[PDB]
RNA sequence: UUGGCACCUCGAUGUCGGCUCAUCGCAUCCUGGGGCUGUAGUCGGUCCCAAGGGUUGGGCUGUUCGCCCAUUAAAGCGGUACGCGAGCUGGGUUCAGAACGUCGUGAGACAGUUCGGUCCCUAUCCGUCGUGGGCGUAGGAAAUUUGAGAGGAGCUGUCCUUAGUACGGGACCGGGAUGGACAUACCUCUGGUGUACCAGUUGUCGUGCCAACGGCAUAGCUGGGUAGCUAUGUGUGGACGGGAUAAGUGCUGAAAGCAUCUAAGCAUGAAGCCCCCCUCAAGAUGAGAUUUCCCAACUUCGGUUAUAAGAUCCCUCAAAGAUGAUGAGGUUAAUAGGUUCGAGGUGGAAGCAUGGUGACAUGUGGAGCUGACGAAUACUAAUCGAUCGAAGACUUAAU
């Protein structure tokens, strides 16, 4: 449930650390989100270097999120802490690395690229 | 066409094909028989009468809706059936294929047929314009004295008055309400019970009427 | 939060059309000659 | 529980092939993943800390550190996903829902075995 | 249940002393309400007596108060013990019922329903 | 809109913005039809028809204003005492205190700037939202006909098949399902609450000491939690076609031997539309409605009689409930309470035995306890009663 004003960890080596939700894209009306869905934050933590600086708007995708999502068999999959990856344009990683395990509701999000390359998909 | 009446018990759960969970809701309907089939030259409109559940019959001094006799038991002789106790009517289905005294059994539906169900609601009781309606509330502090109460009801000097239909707080709840679009899961003759795909209104133990969706 | 205008004795005489007591059970005893009140203990206790 | 149909109507979906297990034994449960046309198997090993509901609805939850990351997984007792589960560790503790390991990491996360 | 416009601790407290005046001379009068609460409380304390074993003895020391009942010939018994004595023995065939209600008349300060409690 | 006039109110018509809640318009912001372009395809200049619904979160200036950040199919202009303070705030304007600057001989003034500063009322009448009593129909119980009334209606994005060919990037054309916002029902699932459920633990008081237990400390605190109530949770909806229609495109065709959508006529054509369809309450003194079934001695039916799963009164209750009302029951009885089981919840009782120097293990034992959930069983209580009670008349036709 992730909404406005609500800081998230990166989860890449693209140089941002922290992240802060600006707007949730899919409607006008939008209140929240979960995983698989993209909204525009700012970087507020990065580390020195990088192709990310500090006070940067760009677009990044949920992979965790501490209220796990429900499947349609009636499994659920909760984690410990909200995460997201810094995508392109074409829906394409801007690092080159994943950290943490990664929910499989990438993958009908035609999310291949980031799903490729995540230690785990669960 | 196709119509029934039942009665709710509760709600579980029925796994489908490829391990997909399903909510159902068990309604169990048995005992149903025509009474009456009232006529387009003899009432102007086709119809069948159907009842649900079983009394005792003749009976002297009783005070209660449970046995006696005279006028529901004259009415319930006409036809081969004892006394029932709920009745309806049905404008949608066929009056050609059915007979006074006819037993209306849960074969007539078959796995993956829609259907609209139809029933009264629980009851809140006497509720407020927040839970009656969906109102927001005023500020919780900020020095503020509007909590979870009405505002405005009307405007000033021109049309000193309020317009019907204020939405104002009152009882809310036995309200009769007809779920369309629904699905039988799967219908057993041996308990002559039916699963229907989701939740249908009122209570436990409530009356509940099934008949095919006309869309 | 004031009255307008005084109320009349029609007016007044109409509101208290439904103010008033009803008269009660009062089961007969079989022995005893008094009355007394339905499911009550006494020597009638009902009827 | 009135009256003896909800248990009647749902009395052929219920398992038999399931092993009887308690909060805080460690399972591996083989979940039946279908992708695209194949279908695989993959094992999620962890701790039940979760075990409530009653008839077709009782259900579970097995908590897992991945890398660095904790995991939750539930689904149904008697879902058709699962494979077979397999008890491969008996802990031993003292209440029925474990909600203190959320907040512990470490080696103070352990369980003893009876 | 009713809550018989008290607090729970209130409420508790009351509980406990009516059905121990109920044990004392077995024939108390109060108002309905109360009367239709305390029938419920004495009916479980009647079924831990018949038991006999220690074990109720101490599950029935957790709501019996501590009073003296004094009989003939200046005798003296504490209210656990008449309740594991005659009392007891009274009802060893009886499965249910024990204690028995009584309609009255109503109140003069007040127009409360009064009855009578009594065990059978 | 800024003004002009001074007709109502000075024995008071007391308030700028914001909050909550609304209604109505059309000079149309979005969606729908069209027409013409100095209108390459996309796309859009303008014009005509069209009001049904929908029209976002923040930062800041003091804010009505405005400027910016990021979205959206779109972030339209107005009216109702510049809608709404006997519904809310008091920031602004603002009253006694106090500084700064200019002006004044001075008390002080300034459409200068700054810090601080009490917003009163028990609803009589109309109106509105709910809910009953009394009579009326020439009626006792059910089941209904209903066009009079209310509600709801047309938002997005991909997939993929004549080819991404016309046009010179990117079109209107029938037609399974995925979403956003909103509306409505429900508790199987994920959660929340759960003060007469279970367990752990601190201080103090009381039954000689210690225990067990009880009282008080916010429920003493802490970890879980049944029924019920619930959203952030689970379902469904908004479709569909039908009939006239608007702008408009037409086909025939005539009071200038041509022409011409027109004076007759025949078509086609919108979120048009109120119509129809769908959902809900509904007998309408325009005494109305309808069908099925049940009910007789008094005594000239004057009611002297009275009967009807006909009504109560009273009593046990909850799927109902402010009170009444509605529903489940009253001994030929499972309505409530018990009592014996069961489901779920807590998580291993007491006693006994063993192990250990001791705090504590372990076994007998998924043990013991368990409010609201459920089944079985008359053990307690719903006991002898009493009261109140359909319509069938006239006149005048056809039978």
């Amino acid at each position: 449930m992730i909404q406005q004003e609500t800081r998230l960890k990166v989860a890449d080596n693209s140089g941002a650390r922290e992240v802060l939700t600006i707007k949730v894209l899919g409607g006008s009306g939008r209140k929240t989100a979960n995983i698989g869905d993209v909204i525009v934050c700012t970087v507020k933590n990065a580390t020195p270097g990088g192709v990310v600086k500090k006070g940067d708007v760009v677009k990044a995708v949920i992979v965790r999120t501490k209220s796990g999502v429900r499947r349609n068999d009636g499994s659920y999959i909760k984690f410990d802490e909200n995460a997201c990856v810094i995508i392109r344009d074409d829906k394409g990683p801007r690092g080159t690395r994943i950290f943490g395990p990664v929910a499989r509701e990438l993958r009908e999000g035609n999310f291949m690229k980031i799903v490729s390359l995540a230690p785990e998909v669960l | 066409t196709k119509g029934i009446l039942g009665r709710k018990i509760g709600m579980t759960q029925v796994f489908g094909e490829n391990g997909e969970l399903i909510p159902v809701t068990v309604v169990e309907a048995k005992e149903n028989v025509v009474l009456q089939k009232k006529t387009v030259e003899v009432d102007g409109y086709n119809a069948i009468q159907v009842g649900f559940e079983d009394k005792k019959a003749y009976k002297k001094d009783a005070k209660s809706n449970k046995y006696a006799n005279k006028p529901a038991e004259g009415h319930a002789k006409k036809a081969d059936a004892a006394p029932k106790r709920f009745i309806r009517e049905f404008r949608n289905v066929d009056v050609d294929a059915y007979e006074v005294g006819q037993e209306v059994s849960v074969d007539t539906f078959v796995a993956g047929d829609v259907i609209d169900v139809t029933g009264v609601s629980k009851g809140k009781g006497f509720q407020g314009a927040i839970k009656r309606h969906g109102q927001s509330r005023g500020p919780m502090s900020h020095g503020s004295h509007f909590h979870r109460a009405p505002g405005s009801v009307g405007m000033a000097s021109d049309a000193s008055r309020v317009f019907k239909g204020q939405k104002m707080p009152g009882r809310m709840g036995g309200n009769t309400v007809t779920v369309q679009n629904l699905e039988v899961v799967q219908v057993d003759t041996e308990n002559k019970v039916i699963l229907v795909k989701g939740n249908v209104p009122g209570p436990k133990k409530g009356l509940v009427e099934i008949r095919t969706s006309i869309k | 939060a004031v009255p307008k205008r005084r109320t009349s004795k029609t007016r007044k005489n109409k509101r208290r059309t439904h103010f008033k007591i009803s008269v009660p059970g009062m089961t007969e005893c079989p022995n005893c000659g008094e009355y007394k009140l339905s499911h009550r203990v006494c020597k009638n206790c009902g009827s | 529980t009135n009256h003896k149909l909800i248990e009647a109507v749902t009395k052929s979906q219920l398992r038999t092939d399931l092993p009887s297990f308690r909060p805080g034994d460690t399972l591996r449960v083989h979940v039946r993943i279908i992708e695209g046309t194949r279908e695989r198997i993959q094992v999620f090993e962890g701790v039940v800390i979760k075990r409530r509901g009653g008839g077709v609805s009782e259900t579970f939850t097995v908590r897992k550190i991945s890398s660095g990351v904790g995991v939750e997984r539930t689904f149904p007792l008697h879902t058709p996903k699962i494979e077979k589960i397999e008890v491969k560790r008996r802990g031993k503790v003292r209440r029925a829902k474990l909600y203190y390991l959320r907040s512990l990491r470490g080696k103070a996360a352990r369980i003893q075995e009876i | 249940y009713r809550k018989l416009g008290r607090t729970s601790d209130q409420r508790k407290a009351m509980l406990r002393d009516l059905a121990t005046s109920l044990i004392i001379s077995e024939r108390i009068e109060t108002t309905e309400a109360r009367a239709k609460e305390v029938r419920s409380v004495v009916e479980k304390l009647i079924t831990l007596g018949k038991k006999g074993d220690l074990a109720s003895r101490r599950n029935a020391a957790k709501t019996l108060r501590n009073v003296e009942i004094l009989n003939e010939d200046e005798t003296t018994q504490t209210a656990l013990q008449k309740l594991f004595g005659e009392i007891a023995e009274r009802y060893t065939e009886r499965q249910g019922g024990y204690t028995r209600i009584l309609k009255q008349g109503p109140r003069r300060g007040d127009g409360a329903e009064s009855v009578i409690i009594e065990l059978v």
